[PDB]
């Protein structure tokens, strides 16, 4: 605002309002599953076992 | 009826898929040894 009266009386009135905001969200979810199954031999009993 | 003489002489593995062993055709698993392997 600028107000000049009689070309001699001056008045200035300068206002400012800055308002900044910031929001960040980060989510993360890692799932891992390893299943291993070896089967090497198969051991059976002879029918002639005592 | 053992191959350990053979392995000692030749230094070689013995084939591990040998026939002759009976096979239950119902549940499909080997069941016994029928033919003599010497």
């Amino acid at each position: 605002t600028e107000l000049a009266l009689f070309s001699r009386v001056n008045g200035k009135f300068s206002t400012e309002f800055q308002r900044m905001k910031t929001l960040q969200v980060k989510d993360q979810a890692v799932t891992t599953r390893v299943q291993v199954r070896n089967r090497i031999y198969t051991v059976k009993t002879t029918p002639t076992s005592e | 009826t053992g191959f350990q003489i053979c392995k000692n002489a030749l230094k070689l593995p013995v084939l591990e898929v040998l026939p002759g062993g009976g096979w239950d055709n119902l549940r499909n698993v080997d069941m016994g040894r029928v033919m003599d392997l010497t």
